[PDB]
């Protein structure tokens, strides 16, 4: 199936290093694009990050901006993301994501717990 | 804690199953999938042209009686249209006008329509006389009823984006079963040619299978990319093509378990929204997402066809029952009848 | 020749 | 002798046709779409003897990609103003702008910031600027009208937001179209007028682009 | 007469002109593959005013043969009415055809039954006294031959009964289409990325090509009969007329040249 | 949800009781089943219109 895996996770002080990555199942992640999500103990989710079809149009959100990043592998088929200088506002369990079709610029995802293509999502507790 | 270990004792049955998958896995007669005789070119065209319409189409069915097609279009209509005689036989009103899908019936004598109104509305032709009149109006769901089905002018069987799958009878206006089975949203079915088995589509693939008496599931049929748009079985009733936003045709099987040789070369534009096998079981017809169609022999896997009088989406088509005929629904009002 | 007039003889 | 059948049954076709293209102008006079009871739970009027067939589609699951790509021909779409939820729109228009089917459809921006305005002393006028360090850093525009009796920060963000929303409308596109930001004038008094000239000015806008500048 | 040869040949040229843009009809009506019906279209009236135009070339090949070949002043039946009446009448149907054009197209910017039909077939309630002002009434010519000429029965006393018709029908576009520029104009504070100040200069082409093409109509009607009637003749008069039909010619040109039927163009010459 | 995790593993554990077929001779049947109705449908073969009046007179 579509199965992404939240490569990654655990505690770790604010002001920290991060990296976690998801892992491609059954598609063909070159002609897919992707996005990042978080979710809120009490709050819905909320889009964080992308990155497009080549790899140029890539944006944040305009929260952490900077703070974080994101990358994809061609080559392995899965998605990079490397966090750094952490805080404590992101504490909050963390996910993955597709945007659902291949051939799109766009996607409609943060369904609240009702998404499929959401990986399992790991709670990354950014705390000293 | 115990729900998550729980959760890998599920994924470790889905072990065992990939276990079961790979041990049933055999290499498909090569000779018949790539090496046998092909289709050869195809000259039917857009005879029948029915652009009466007046909104975006969003459903067709061809009825069991081969005779009458509804349609439930933007603007509040069932137009049911006649192919043969190329003339509408019955305008209907509608309570709202943004509805999804339309199902005829096997007699020919009952239709319904249900789109966002969360209300399956079958309807009737009880007597000739005009304004022709609802048979009742019945819900229950809470969601777009994606799409419903005639199995006998008592048993309406539907699914909507309750990720729910409920089989309505209207003797008492109520329903007798609930397929609670799915997790994404569901966008069409198709029901087994003997009327007991059926398939339903969904948003996250998993085109999960059940029987009308019962509803318990057996397999499912799990292995597209993107998202699964449209379903039929194939003319005999173990396989069925389910069609998907990533142009994969990926035709299954259901005596397999299994995928089969999948329908995808490039040159080819997003999604798909349709597909129904013609009567010969090879000529497989699917209407590509993108602004148009192209057919997909199951012995060859080559697109030995056009169907590309369209210039918007395609959003439903079907081949006649007797397989004399197909046809799809286009956006921009206009609707045709391929031969 | 539109309103009147035409070639002559 | 069916074919004495089929002339009566045409003319039965011509008697339903009737009606359906003489409603076929009760639908051409409308435009449409605000964005589990009974459905669409549509909320309407009418101006200067038109009326608009604006509404809601709540009563629906929050998924939508199977569900708002069934709007089209429908010029008009938006409502804006929603703990982070400002940026709910921000992505929503993100995608509404993108969709392969509603690129070609325009929102017609409507803010709701009433509340916010006395809103802002719970939110101690920093709540979006904690939220989105942009605000710190941009400017301020050139028409700015901020009213007196007011906080500055109010006034402003009110003109940020904006700025933001157009920099996805009109950097994300192909030819971009007109975004149309406003805000609540009255106690829904003033609105209506506004989105009613407003919506008229992008029948004007599609009515030349079908005649393509001529 | 090998000038009026020549000038013969010329009048036989504005047929294959305006029929090599008469193909514009098929071409446009079936670019369109969408959205039928009457008044939602978008190429509405070029595809109504080239199935206009045409019949223009259709009914004016006829009567300048019929004149050449053989003398049919009297004796036909209604040669001297019937033809120049489909004639006059196809001809001046092109006068309100670029006129509701602009209407609606002001119309339907920022201003609120069929605009086409009444406005298409207003033409003949003019026709009818062009029939009357056409009561084909001879004059004698030598020996008692006489040619059925256009009659002074009626225009004797105020001879401008249609003139000031065509004065409006020329310039009625001119103040809806300076609207435009100026309703388009405070549209844009500060298609449309490359085409705003050239779709207001191009909302002056199309307004100059037309009144280019119809000062040919203007010189008609001024400067030809100094006199009140019977105008004069004069050698630069032969291809006024020319110009007049090419004004049909040039129109379905005009139009079809860059809006939707570019990809019309291209689908037809391939 | 909490309950859905039995729901699941109940699903999964009725999904393993199949008789999982031999694909070879389930392919090969739906080849025959294709190829005894090749002579049935109007379409592939370039009948005329007789069999399906769909064509103008």
């Amino acid at each position: 199936q579509v199965q992404l895996q939240e490569s990654g996770g655990g505690l770790v002080q604010p002001g920290g290093s991060l990296r976690l990555s998801c892992a491609a199942s059954g598609f063909t992640f070159s002609n897919y694009k992707m996005n990042w999500v978080r979710q809120a103990p009490g709050k819905g989710l909320e889009w964080v990050s992308d990155i497009s079809q080549s790899g140029a149009s890539i944006s944040y959100t305009g929260s952490v901006k900077g703070r974080f990043t994101i990358s994809r592998d061609n080559a392995k088929n899965t998605l990079y993301l490397q966090m750094n200088s952490l805080k404590p506002e992101d504490t909050a369990v963390y996910y993955c994501a597709r945007c659902p079709a291949p051939f799109t610029r766009d996607c409609f995802d943060v369904t609240s717990t009702t998404y499929a293509y959401r990986g399992q999502g790991t709670q990354v507790t950014v705390s000293s | 804690s115990e729900l998550d270990q729980l959760r890998q004792e599920a994924e470790q049955l889905k072990n065992q199953i990939r276990d079961a998958r790979k041990a049933c896995a055999d290499a498909t007669l090569s000779q018949i999938t790539n090496n046998i005789d092909p289709v050869g070119r195809i000259q039917m065209r857009t005879r029948r042209t029915l652009r009466g319409h007046l909104a975006k189409i969003y459903a067709m069915h061809w009825g069991t009686d081969s005779r009458l097609l509804v349609s439930a279009s933007q603007d509040g209509k069932l137009i049911i249209w006649d192919s043969y005689t190329t003339n509408k036989v019955h305008a209907i009103p509608l309570r709202s006008s943004w509805v999804m899908t339309c199902a005829y019936a096997p007699s020919g004598n009952y239709v319904a329509c249900g789109g966002l109104d969360n209300i399956c509305s079958i309807y009737n032709l009880k007597t000739r006389e005009g304004n022709v009149r609802v048979s009742r109006e019945l819900a229950g769901h809470t969601g777009y009823l994606s799409c419903c089905r005639f199995l006998d002018d008592n048993q309406i069987v539907t699914s909507s984006g309750d990720t729910t799958c409920a089989l309505w009878d209207i003797e008492t206006g109520q329903q007798t079963t609930t397929f609670t089975g799915h997790t994404g949203d569901v966008m069409s079915l198709s029901l087994a040619p003997d009327t007991r088995l059926f398939v339903s589509g969904a948003c996250d693939a998993s085109a999960k299978l059940w029987d009308v008496r019962e509803g318990m599931c057996r397999q499912t049929f799990t292995g597209h990319e993107s998202d699964i748009n449209a379903i039929c079985f194939f003319p005999n009733g173990n396989a069925f093509a389910t069609g998907s936003d990533d142009a994969t045709c990926r035709l299954f099987d259901l005596r397999a378990d299994q995928e089969l040789m999948t329908y995808s070369h490039d040159n080819i534009i997003c999604g798909i929204t349709s597909v129904s096998f013609s009567k010969s079981g090879r000529l497989l017809l699917a209407g590509y997402d993108d602004f148009n169609c192209n057919v997909w022999d199951a012995l060859k896997a080559d697109r030995a066809g056009v169907l590309a009088g369209h210039d918007n989406r395609v959003s439903c088509l079907g081949v006649t029952d007797d397989g004399m005929a197909v046809a799809t629904g286009s956006w921009d009002s206009f609707l045709k009848i391929w031969n | 020749c539109y309103f009147q007039n035409c070639p002559r003889g | 002798d069916q074919r004495n059948e089929e002339k009566a049954q045409r003319e039965a076709n011509k008697k339903i046709e009737k009606q359906l293209q003489k409603d076929k102008q009760v639908y051409r006079a409308t435009h449409r779409l605000l964005l589990l009871t009974s459905g669409i739970f549509e909320t309407k009027f009418q101006v200067d003897k038109v009326n608009f067939h604006m509404f809601d589609v709540g009563g629906q699951r929050d998924e939508r990609r199977k569900w708002i790509q069934c709007f089209n021909d429908v010029t008009a779409i938006i409502f804006v103003v929603a703990t982070n939820r400002l940026q709910e729109a921000l992505n929503l228009f993100k995608s509404i702008w993108n969709n392969r089917w509603l690129r070609t459809i325009s929102v017609i921006l409507f803010l709701n910031k009433q509340d916010l305005l006395a809103e802002k002393v719970l939110a101690g006028k920093s709540k979006i600027e904690d939220y989105f360090p942009e605000f710190a850093r941009y400017t301020t525009p050139e028409d700015a009208t901020p009213e007196p009796g007011e906080d500055p920060r109010v006034t402003r963000a009110k003109y940020f937001i904006r700025d933001e929303f157009l920099r996805i409308s009109t950097a994300s596109g192909d030819g971009r179209h007109y975004c149309y930001p406003h805000f609540t004038c009255a106690v829904d008094t003033e609105n209506i007028r506004r989105v009613f000239n407003d919506c008229r000015d992008i029948i004007q806008r599609m009515h030349l682009r079908q005649y393509e500048l001529l | 007469d090998p000038l009026l040869a020549r000038a013969e040949l010329a009048l036989l040229s504005i047929v294959f002109v305006a029929v090599a843009l008469s193909n514009g009809l098929v071409l446009a009506a079936l670019a369109r593959r969408g959205r039928r019906g009457h008044w939602a279209p978008i190429h509405v009236f070029i595809g109504h005013l080239c199935l206009a135009d045409l019949a223009v070339a259709l009914f004016q090949v006829l009567p300048q043969l019929a004149w050449k070949a053989t003398d049919r002043f009297r004796g036909p039946d209604a040669l001297c009415r019937a033809v120049k009446y489909l004639q006059m009448v196809g001809m001046y149907a092109s006068s309100y055809m670029i006129l509701a054009m602009t209407l609606d197209r002001h119309r339907a910017i920022c201003r609120p039954n069929r605009p086409v039909l009444v406005a298409w077939a207003f033409s003949l309630l003019l026709s009818l006294p062009q029939l009357f002002i056409f009561a084909q009434r001879n004059v004698e010519g030598g020996s008692g031959v006489t040619d059925c000429w256009a009659c002074f029965a009626e225009p004797w006393g105020r001879r401008t009964y249609v003139t000031w018709i065509a004065l409006m029908v020329f310039v009625a576009p001119t103040l809806g289409i300076a609207a435009c520029q100026v309703l388009i104009f405070r549209e844009i504070h500060a298609h449309v990325s490359a085409a705003v100040a050239k779709t207001v200069r191009m909302t002056l082409v199309i307004v100059v090509v037309y009144v280019l093409c119809w000062a040919p109509f203007f010189l008609v009607q001024l400067w030809a009969a100094w006199d009140p009637e019977a105008p004069l003749e004069g050698a630069p008069f032969v291809l006024l007329m020319l110009l007049a039909s090419l004004n049909s010619c040039t129109n379905p040109w005009i139009y079809a040249s860059f809006s939707s039927s570019v990809s019309s163009e291209l689908r037809s010459l391939l | 949800s909490i309950a859905q995790a039995r729901k699941l593993v109940e699903q999964l554990k009725m999904e393993a009781n199949i008789d999982r077929i031999k694909v070879s001779k389930a392919a090969a049947d739906l080849m025959a089943y294709c190829e005894a109705h090749a002579k049935e449908d109007p379409l592939l073969t370039p009948v005329p219109a007789s069999e399906n009046p769909f064509r103008e007179k």
